[PDB]
């Protein structure tokens, strides 16, 4: 069964960045994308960004661009998300997340345990 | 600020007894083809958890007491029988719009006694 | 903005057309093109990405000519309503519709 670890909590200034990390266990394949979804308190699920599985491609949300860099480590199946001139509105639950197929159209089966980011 | 597909759950909050039907409703801002509606429960303190994608298909392990239904702009989950581990946020998800897509602000469902 | 198409297109079995939209009068950016049928994916184009295939059209669908896409091997069930749905910056969703009747002549 696939599962997606995190890295531990972070607590941030205004202003300073964050690189949270999440690794990929039992894939039965190499090739698969790698999503970032964040939830602030109280609120619903907002989509960050997705990289391929080389880590050269990406594609990030229209608030997120020109703050967030992701970055892959293939050989280690590890992905990075950098979000960058932190503010109070970053304050979330950031989650990794991915799906049982190579492509990347589809819902979402795979979720890591959520890494929460606070920021002040 | 653009123009973003909104998905709008009702109601914000469902308390109900063990048992019962739990009938989860989601409004969308303009039609969607109902290859892209997901439904997501998430318990507290998890991780989101994938139950119907398709608007209509099971997730694996997904038991047949929830399902998915609706098209175009309204689209429903329904939980058959109400179990007290079912307490959870459910979001409902179009995945068509971008590769993540947009998501609602839950529905919470409260199990009684 | 005004996203407009030939409407009605004809070809023979076993043939290939190209489906294909037009968004102007626009200056929004185009972040994705879904082709679908009604209760159907075809293709996405994302900007980003590339090109997505659905596996129901895989071996028998060639992206392009542009954000329009190539369907080939034509047969009979292929007649139907076809959408072509635009993502773009900041205006939102266009959705063209092209009526697809592939000919037994």
């Amino acid at each position: 069964e696939v599962q997606l670890v995190q890295s531990g909590a972070e607590v941030k200034k205004p202003g300073a960045s964050v690189k949270v990390s999440c690794k990929a266990s039992g894939y039965t394949f190499t090739s698969y994308y790698m999503h970032w979804v964040r939830q602030a308190p109280g609120q619903g699920l907002e989509w960050m960004g997705i990289i391929n599985p080389s880590g050269g491609s990406t594609s990030y949300a229209q608030k997120f661009q020109g703050r967030v860099t992701m970055t892959r480590d293939t050989s280690t199946s590890t992905v990075y998300m950098e979000l960058s001139s932190l503010r109070s509105e970053d304050t979330a639950v950031y989650y990794c997340a991915s799906r049982s197929g190579s492509g990347w159209f589809g819902a979402l089966d795979y979720w890591g345990q959520g890494t929460l980011v606070t920021v002040s | 600020g653009g123009s973003e597909i909104v998905l709008t759950q009702s109601p914000g909050t469902l308390s109900l007894s063990p048992g019962e039907r739990a009938t989860l409703s989601c409004r969308a801002s303009q039609s969607v083809s109902s290859s892209y509606l997901a439904w997501y429960q998430q318990k507290p303190g998890q991780a989101p958890r994938l139950l119907i994608y398709g608007a209509s298909s099971r997730a694996t392990g997904i038991p047949d007491r929830f399902s998915g239904s609706g098209s175009g702009t309204d689209f429903t989950l329904t939980i058959s029988r109400l179990e007290p581990e079912d307490f959870a946020v459910y979001y409902c998800q179009q995945y068509g719009s971008s590769p993540g897509g947009t998501f609602g602000q839950g529905t919470k469902v409260e199990i009684k006694r | 903005g005004t996203i407009e198409t030939t409407g009605n297109i004809s070809a023979e079995k076993g043939g290939s057309i190209i489906l294909q939209c037009h968004l102007s009068s626009t200056t929004a950016q185009v972040t994705q093109v879904n082709w679908e049928q009604q209760d159907q994916l075809l293709a996405i184009c994302n900007a980003d990405l590339g090109w997505h295939i659905s596996p129901s059209f895989k071996d028998r669908v060639a992206p392009g000519p542009g954000l329009g896409l190539t369907l080939q091997s034509l047969t009979v069930n292929d007649t139907g309503e076809y959408f072509c749905i635009y993502h773009t910056y900041p205006d939102g969703t266009y959705t063209g519709r092209i009526f697809l009747e592939v000919l037994e002549s």
